């Protein structure tokens, strides 16, 4: 993913 | 929570010479993917050179590239341009599929060594229009010099001043790499015409310049 | 793609600040938007992500005083701080920070003062050249810019025409808790008859512009 959450 | 410390904290460096600046984050980043490198010029924005620890934006010049695995990281500027004097950050995203957070390093601030430049200085008197008003500054300049360190007083009929002056200076030239300082005097006007001669004086290493004005020749 | 901002300027102790960036060419909810802040002289800051998902995360420090939010319709995303205190003077920037993405962008920033103090307009005075010059072939001028708050004031020269060998001083709190700065330049002095030299003073806190023409003697 990108991002984490 | 999560902090990230950068090495060193500032250094002085010579035009073309290679700086590297070394990040730590207290854990792993995301994906061990997540770090850019910003770079801060006086009174603009952070400008980001690097993503994803190595990959170099089109906007920047090649000469910055960035390297890592983990937990430490490295800002590498090849050769050193003037223009390259800054604050560099390096930023660090962390967390879960659950949990989201963003940690800067304190900052590296790059100072770029140059030769010895001896600055040209000018006085100026209070102008009419404020003097109008029942305040007189008097403001001393020093253009274009370098080291930054210097000993500025006023003296008035000869008399030294203390706790009536304020210094400003500004940050490093991103051309010349210099530096310039105003030294600014203020007194009530009626102290002012008590007065005729206004002296600033520079001293930097063996040698002192004073300039001066007689107040009302012209 | 611009991330413009808005909502900054003088706030009271005690009282909040409401910041809001509106993105200019695309859509709010495509990133994630961190909000960061850098008080004067010190570092950046992280305040809070709102990830595209929509799920908001603060740092430690910030979680107390917090909300981040954002409105598709609107195509914003916004800070809220309550309970401001003088340690919450800052530039406050919204920005995409890209650790990871080819993609990043940043608003432009915006001061934030928290401060009890009332605004006030800068007088601007000039510091003239004298008519010969005594520095060798260069002449020093320019317009010291006095008793204003809050901050920032800008300064050009010739409405932005003269750049080279401007000095704008980073201002000095005064013992009255007003400012002061000066702005100056070196310019030719064979000069000095032919070329008219303006400094454009603007204190956007006070809607004030100031423009000065600095004259010989």
């Amino acid at each position: 993913a990108g991002x984490a959450g | 929570d999560i902090q990230m410390t950068q090495s060193p904290s500032s250094l002085s460096a010579s035009v073309g010479d290679r700086v590297t600046i070394t990040c730590r984050a207290s854990q792993s980043v995301w994906r061990n993917k997540n770090v850019a490198w910003y770079q801060q010029k006086p009174g603009k924005a952070p400008k980001r050179l690097i993503y994803a620890i190595a990959s170099l934006y089109s906007g920047v010049p090649s000469r910055f590239s960035g390297s890592g695995s983990g937990t430490d990281f490295t800002l590498t500027i090849s050769s050193l341009q003037p223009e390259d004097f800054a604050t560099y950050y390096c930023v660090g995203h962390y967390g879960s599929e659950n949990d989201a957070y963003y940690a800067f390093g304190q900052g590296t601030k790059v100072e770029i060594k140059r030769t010895v430049a001896a600055p040209s200085v000018f006085i100026f008197p209070p102008s009419d229009e404020q003097l109008k008003s029942g305040t007189a500054s008097v403001v001393c300049l020093l253009n274009n010099f370098y080291p930054r360190e210097a000993k500025v007083s006023w003296y008035v009929d000869n008399a030294l001043q203390s706790g009536n002056s304020q210094e400003s200076v500004t940050e490093q030239d991103s051309k010349d790499s210099t530096y310039s300082l105003s030294s600014t005097l203020t007194l009530s006007k009626a102290d002012y015409e008590k007065h005729k001669v206004y002296a600033c004086e520079v001293t930097q290493g063996t040698t002192s310049v004073t300039k001066s004005f007689n107040r009302g020749e012209c | 793609v611009q991330l413009v901002e808005s909502g900054g300027g003088l706030v009271q102790p005690g009282g909040s600040l409401r910041l809001s960036c509106t993105a200019s060419g695309f859509s709010i909810d495509s990133y994630g938007f961190s909000w960061v802040r850098q008080a004067p002289g010190k570092g950046l800051e992280h305040i809070g992500y709102l990830t595209a998902g929509g799920r908001a995360f603060y740092a430690s420090w910030a979680k107390s005083r917090s909300t981040i939010t954002r409105n598709t319709n609107e195509n914003t995303v916004t800070l809220k701080m309550n309970s401001l205190r003088a340690e919450d003077t800052a530039v406050y920037y919204c920005a995409k920070l890209g650790s990871g993405n080819p993609v990043a962008i940043w608003g432009q920033g915006t001061l934030v003062t928290v401060s009890s103090a009332s605004t006030k307009g800068p007088s601007v005075f000039p510091l003239a050249p004298s008519s010969k010059s005594t520095s060798g072939g260069t002449a020093a001028l320019g317009c010291l810019v006095k008793d204003y708050f809050p901050e920032p004031v800008t300064v050009s020269w010739n409405s932005g025409a003269l750049t080279s060998g401007v000095h704008t001083f980073p201002a000095v709190l005064q013992s009255s808790g007003l400012y002061s700065l000066s702005s100056v330049v070196t310019v030719p002095s064979s000069s000095l008859g032919t070329q008219t030299y303006i400094c454009n003073v603007n204190h956007k806190p006070s809607n004030t512009k100031v423009d000065k023409k600095v004259e010989p003697k």
